[PDB]
This record gives structure tokens, sequence and C-alpha cells, in this order.
């Protein structure tokens, strides 16, 4: 009955933690998850044959996934850094 | 709800064309040499075999 209750800088820790309260926190949730997502898919995509093995040997091997990773790491930290 | 819905829109596609961007300037060789001329009937009779 008396759990807790919605009550400045660390005020959009509030609006950050409850993202259902601001546009701004909702968009950022959603995003970072939808990044969570593609870096996940870009891994997957990485293991199967035709995005990173010799399947062509005579010709393909993209080395720009090396790039979607580390974006994406950055991102999160943000976020991390946000909560520090 | 759906105008949260247009600012993910604007963001992600912010941040694609961003990293289209990168991945396009980041292969700086893209390209490589493929084998050499073989011979033909041409190539024989091409001035540039004359003995």
């Amino acid at each position: 009955d008396a759990d807790t209750d919605t009550a400045a800088r660390q005020r959009v820790w509030r609006a950050f933690e409850n993202p259902h309260t601001s546009t701004m926190a909702l968009v950022f949730y959603y995003v970072t998850g939808f990044f969570i997502a593609v870096s996940v898919i870009a891994n997957v995509v990485e293991t199967v044959p035709c995005g990173s093995s010799p399947g062509h040997i005579k010709e393909r091997y993209a080395v720009a996934f090396f790039c979607l990773d580390t974006a994406c790491v950055m991102i999160f930290t943000v976020e991390y850094l946000l909560r520090l | 709800a759906k105008g949260i819905a247009i600012a993910l829109l604007v963001i992600l596609v912010i941040c694609s064309l961003i990293v289209t961007s990168v991945i396009l300037l980041t292969p700086a060789e893209d390209n490589s040499l493929s084998q050499k001329k073989k011979v033909t009937v041409e190539d024989l009779f091409s001035e540039d075999f004359k003995i």
C-alpha cells in the first residue's frame, strides 16, 4: 500500500528509470533497445559464412562489422555513464 | 506515443545514415586485383608475340 510514490539534473533520473514518463526518456529507451538488438543481429550475421567466411576466396568478407559493435558499445557506455 | 515513434524514426535515420557513412569511409582499399590475361589465337598472332 505504501511502497513507492513518484517524487533538477537528477530529476531526469526518475524520467530515465521510468521511461514511460517523458518523450525523451522513452525514445532513448526504445532506441537503445534497438541498438542492443542490432548489435546482436550484427554478431549473428557476422557468424554466417556469407558475411565473414572465405565463401569466395576468388573474390563478401566485410570488415565493416568491426565498426558496428564499437559504435554500439560506445552508445551503451553513455547511458551507463548517465547512470554514473 | 506516435509522436514519440516519429522521434524514434528521426534518431534511427540519423544513426543509420552516420553509420552508413562510417561503413562507406572505412573500406579504404575497397579494391582487388584479379587474374592476368590468358593466351588466345589473337595473342599468338598479335605483333607482341613476334620473335
